[PDB]
């Protein structure tokens, strides 16, 4: 009985922390600073992705609490489509922010004209469009089926259920964990080496501690992404491979591994918005 | 040559007519309260005759 | 409720907005540079060592804007001549009277009045008396205007850059030279012609990428010509110190050039550097004196955590001058991109 | 030798001014009602400049205005409907002044290129051409004002002002006598005199027709950046870098009123009176305009809302609005 209490508690605290953080980031980046830079547009769109993504947590939380989904097929379709679509937009915005910073450092002449607010708007629209392309199958595949007298809503598939199921598992594992990690690590590693080669971040104590600050921020971002996303994808893969028996420990572990990805969605505004020095200057006038 | 020109210019500035500060300040006041109704920035005009209104 | 006048005004302002947006997008891609220095530093030889592009003359956006200037200058020069020879036929006088009646109009001179002065060119003594008139204030390019203008008559008379530079007024003050190097565009400004007050226009830049302060190295034993008691190198040092610790230039980097590399070397192979720096005696050699001058010229930078100074030597150096400027500018661009990215 | 003669002549002028003074302007206006708190709102905001705005000038129709900024553009606006009638790309990006012809058919500008460029706004082609480029100044052009459709008076960095014939291209009159960089000039309402303030902290009144100086006013300390006649043409107010505005007088040839405050330490960039003259406005370096009462030497309003230095300012001819520009690439219109 206390396991349901702890799972409800972790879902609730994650949802409220994510909603508060990604609403305060939006409020700051709309009112105090604006969307006149590429990075601010990226941060605002990441905040939209994280906030709409973590607004589905009460529905999953009450679905686990009751064991029966009473909201109908339309609300389940809306909630699960918003979940998948906004997780994909958040991950794509993280990838394009890492790409943007890598281009800003390592390719400065090209970043003179590539890094404009209009191009950032086009890239964001492209991010939301590709996430629509990856999440409209979730719109047209989610349904509310009946099993064992209870009502649950998941994704239904065609006659080869195993093939489409494993195809979706593959397209989530590679296109949201493997490809983003490789992109972010390559871009940030090249950026860190280039910043170790630059003159204004070397040759003195203060320049060296500044370079160590950017290096530490890079390592923190990469480590948070890896630590938050690794257990859920590994758990999903090994549940697809071998049959984990249904027990208290595996249920609590599975829900904690689900909550870790939403914890990454909660920590994205802290790591990306609140640690910017432009945001620190905007907070310094308070 | 510059000193002679400066002396001549200062002499030409010296021999000019001066009126008292009282009468000139009174003239400034006469201009100010003679055109008070014609100043829109001084007395706020009604919005009917204001050509700067929100759309 | 708005008719077509408001719609036309809105569309015109929309296309003005598009033009301003693309012009500001093109201009934000540029790199602005402030070339500074004392007298006879070597700035003219530094600019001459660039030699890629050193002028302007856009094809259409500025040739259209000087169309009426050519006609106005031609009419003004011919009426200046006709009022100058005064104070062999009367048909020329009638043609001149026809010119004076229509001289108040400008813009459509290329056919009718062009033919009138073309017929008026039958006189042979008019050019001799124009050459004789060297006292009246008139442009020396009057015949240089009239000769090549009437050879072509078109409604959309848009000449090349030869006629634009012909009617162009030379700038006594700011000098702009645009050159490109390795897919990046530069824009150098020489403010040496401004001798009025540096403190009243030094804020007009406020965000130049760098400053290309040039210092002649041979001036360590050359005294200033206006005082004969104080050194030229210390004047250059004072100017550099005032440029560095300016409230308007507080974070911009400085591509400092030390100009006469062989001249001061052959100078110090006879006369030591002690006369310039009485506190210094380490060597009268080239390398140690050059390093000492550079380090005594770099410590003027008070803030050594935000502003970086890049120092180079010149005087018949290869393309390493432009490469050094490019390296400094790319470092500044990396710093600005880090500041824009929220990483600095 | 003659320096002592000049010193005693200046002392005689000062003594004549001192004996000419009998009552302070504050004493004369001590019994009038205060103007009260004047609070103008931003009716219009003219966005579109991408760089640092340096000057503006209203048209005589009280609807159009031209502004200049450091992006090499010269935009004529429709202030009533927030439109851009024209956008002239300047030959030189460094512009510090702009002027509007009283007929509206022309517009001037100039800056670090030492050239006063005149543009014909009403050509038959439809676009904006160049009518004349005025050369002859060895310093930067800091102000220019049209006497009429054919003559313009300009101030330069070479410590001299000048008067031009536009259709000819040369100087008809030269005004010399400032021992310092003249920064701004204002034209008299009757178009017979003008006054210019310089970097030697002196304001000189000149005659257009005969080209001589009549009066010199030396009340300020640092250097003059702003100057503007009273609407009756018998006075003018000067802004300066020592955080002080001073109202001078033509006939009295003296100092009448000092508009300063203890917590104001920044310089004044531009001044302009209202239509009645009761309200003198001034832009400052501390990012906002201060509205002063020209008779009582007390602040009546504050025109905030600019994120950078308010560099230019001007009250329209019928007095319905005041437009202030700023270094933050925005113009604002107040009422
Ligand atoms: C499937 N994997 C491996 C994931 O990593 C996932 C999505 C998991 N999410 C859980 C709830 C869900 O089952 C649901 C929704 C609504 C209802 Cl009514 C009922 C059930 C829908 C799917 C994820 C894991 C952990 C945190 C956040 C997301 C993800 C990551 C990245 C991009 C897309 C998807
Ligand atoms: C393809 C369909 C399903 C997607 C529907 C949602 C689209 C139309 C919405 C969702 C979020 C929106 C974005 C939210 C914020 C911004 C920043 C703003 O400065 C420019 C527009 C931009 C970039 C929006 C463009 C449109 C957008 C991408
Ligand atoms: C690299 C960092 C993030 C560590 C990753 C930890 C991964 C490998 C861990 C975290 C949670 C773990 C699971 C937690 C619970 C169970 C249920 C148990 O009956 C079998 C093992 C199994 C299925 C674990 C497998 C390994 C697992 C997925
Ligand atoms: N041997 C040698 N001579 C040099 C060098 N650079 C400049 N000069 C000479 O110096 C004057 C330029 O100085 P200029 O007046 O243009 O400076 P400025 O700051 O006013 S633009 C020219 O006549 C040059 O022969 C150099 O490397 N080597």
């Amino acid at each position: 009985m206390i396991t349901a209490i702890t799972i409800m508690a972790l879902y609730s605290i994650v949802c409220v922390v994510g909603l508060f953080g990604n609403f305060l980031v939006m409020y700051v980046i709309v009112r105090y600073t604006k969307m006149k830079t590429a990075t601010n547009i990226y941060i605002f769109n990441l905040a939209l992705a994280d906030a709409l993504a973590t607004s589905t947590l009460p529905f999953q939380s009450v679905n686990y609490l009751m064991g029966t989904w009473p909201f109908g097929t339309i609300l389940c379709k809306i909630v699960i489509s918003i979940d998948y679509y906004n997780m994909f937009t958040s991950i794509f915005t993280l990838c394009t922010m890492s790409v943007d910073r890598y281009i800003a450092v390592c390719h400065p002449v090209k970043a003179l004209d590539f890094r404009t607010p209009r191009n950032a708007k086009i890239i964001n629209v492209c991010n939301w469009i590709l996430s629509s392309a990856i999440g409209l199958p979730v719109m047209f595949m989610a349904t509310t089926k009946y099993r064992q007298g209870s009502i649950d809503c998941t994704l239904t598939f065609s006659h080869p259920t195993w093939y489409w199921e494993n195809l979706l598992k593959i397209c989530v594992f590679i296109f949201a964990f493997i490809m983003p990690v490789l992109i972010i690590t390559v871009c940030y590693g090249l950026m860190i080496l280039r910043l170790k080669s630059v003159r204004m971040l070397s040759g003195s104590k203060e320049k060296d501690r500044n370079l160590r600050r950017i290096t530490r921020m890079v390592l923190v971002v990469v480590a948070v992404f890896i630590v938050c996303w690794t257990p859920i994808h590994i758990y999903v893969i090994i549940k697809a491979l071998v049959t984990i028996p249904e027990t208290t420990f595996q249920t609590v572990s599975w829900h904690f591994c689900i909550a870790l990805g939403y914890t990454n969605s909660c920590l994205n505004p802290v790591l990306y918005a609140f640690l910017d020095e432009n945001f620190k200057r905007c907070f310094r006038e308070f | 040559a510059q000193a002679r020109k400066l002396v001549e210019q200062l002499k030409m500035e010296a021999n000019i007519d001066r009126i008292k500060v009282s009468k000139a300040a009174a003239d400034l006041m006469a201009y100010c309260e003679a055109h008070a109704k014609e100043d829109p920035l001084l007395t706020p005009v009604p919005a009917s005759e204001n050509p700067f209104r929100e759309k | 409720t708005l008719s077509a006048e408001d719609k036309a005004a809105v569309e015109r302002s929309k296309m003005i907005d598009r033009n301003l947006r693309e012009d500001g997008e093109k201009a934000a891609r540029e790199v602005k540079l402030l070339l500074l220095g004392a007298g006879e530093s070597g700035k003219s030889t530094i600019v001459k060592q660039m030699k890629i592009i050193h002028e302007a003359g856009y094809s259409e956006e500025e040739c259209k804007q000087y169309k009426a200037v050519v006609y106005s200058n031609t009419i003004q020069s011919i009426i200046a001549i006709i009022r100058a020879m005064g104070r062999s036929a009367r048909a020329d006088d009638a043609r001149q009277l026809f010119v004076l009646a229509g001289a108040a109009e400008e813009g459509f001179m290329t056919a009718e009045l062009a033919g009138v002065i073309k017929r008026l060119w039958k006189d042979s003594g008019v050019q001799a008396c124009f050459n004789r008139s060297r006292e009246y204030q008139l442009n020396d390019s009057a015949a240089y205007y009239l000769n090549d203008l009437d050879r072509i008559a078109q409604p959309n008379y848009i000449p090349t850059q030869q006629d634009v530079l012909r009617t162009r007024v030379k700038t006594t003050g700011i000098v702009e030279t645009h050159f490109t190097f390795k897919d990046l565009h530069f824009k150098m400004f020489d403010v040496g012609g401004q001798r009025s007050e540096r403190k009243k226009w030094i804020h007009c830049f406020e965000g130049v990428t760098a400053i290309i302060f040039c210092v002649a190295l041979s001036d360590y034993d050359l005294v200033l010509a206006e005082d004969e008691e104080m050194n030229r190198m210390h004047e250059s040092m004072k100017l550099f110190d005032s440029i560095c610790n300016n409230k308007w230039f507080t974070d911009t980097s400085i591509i400092l050039f030390l100009n006469k590399k062989d001249l001061f070397e052959e100078k110090i192979k006879k006369s030591p550097l002690t006369i310039c720096y009485p506190e210094y005696a380490g060597s009268n050699t080239y390398e140690e004196a050059a390093a000492y001058i550079q380090c005594q010229f770099e410590d003027l930078n008070k803030r050594k955590d935000t502003k970086e100074i890049y120092t180079h030597f010149t005087c018949a150096t290869d393309t390493k001058n432009v490469q050094f400027v490019f390296d400094a500018v790319t470092d500044v661009i990396i710093k600005n991109n880090l500041k824009d990215c929220g990483l600095f | 030798q003659l320096r002592q003669e000049a010193e005693q002549l200046k002392n005689q002028i000062r003594d004549a001014r001192k004996a000419c003074a009998d009552a302070t302007l504050s004493q004369i206006t001590n019994n009038i009602d205060p103007v009260g708190r004047i609070q103008m709102r931003t009716r219009r905001t003219l966005r579109g400049h991408l760089a640092k705005i340096y000057a503006m000038h209203w048209g005589t129709d009280s609807r159009l205005l031209v502004s200049a900024s450091q992006d090499g553009k010269l935009i004529i606006w429709d202030s009533y409907t927030t439109n851009k009638v024209h956008a002239i790309p300047l030959r030189s990006s460094w512009v510090m002044t702009c002027a509007y012809a009283p007929s509206g058919n022309y517009v001037a500008c100039g800056g670090l290129d030492n050239i006063c460029s005149i543009y014909n706004l009403k050509t038959r082609e439809g676009n904006v051409r160049v009518s004349r480029e005025l050369a002859g100044h060895t310093g930067y052009l800091s102000c220019c004002r049209f006497l009429d459709d054919n003559q313009i008076v300009t101030s330069s960095g070479d410590t001299t002002c000048a008067l031009w014939d536009i259709e000819t291209g040369q100087q008809t009159t030269t005004f010399t006598g400032h021992t310092g960089d003249v920064m701004s000039l204002s034209l008299a309402p009757d178009t017979r005199l003008f006054v210019s303030g310089a970097c030697d902290a002196s304001a000189k009144l000149w005659d257009v027709r005969e080209g001589m100086c009549r009066q010199t006013f030396t009340g300020h300390e640092s250097d003059i950046n702003a100057i503007c006649f009273f609407p009756n043409g018998n006075a003018f107010a000067t802004g300066s870098d020592d955080a002080t505005c001073r109202l001078f007088d033509l006939r009295a040839d003296q100092e009448l009123m000092t508009y300063s405050h203890d917590n104001i330490i920044c310089g004044i960039t531009s001044v302009s009176f209202s239509k009645s003259g009761r309200l003198l406005l001034a832009g400052y370096d501390d990012f906002n305009c201060n509205v002063w009462d020209a008779l009582k030497a007390d602040r009546a309003g504050v025109l905030a809302g600019h994120d950078n230095r308010v560099s230019c300012l001007g009250v329209t001819d019928d007095g319905m609005a005041v437009a202030t520009g700023s270094w933050d690439s925005f113009l604002k219109i107040w009422n």
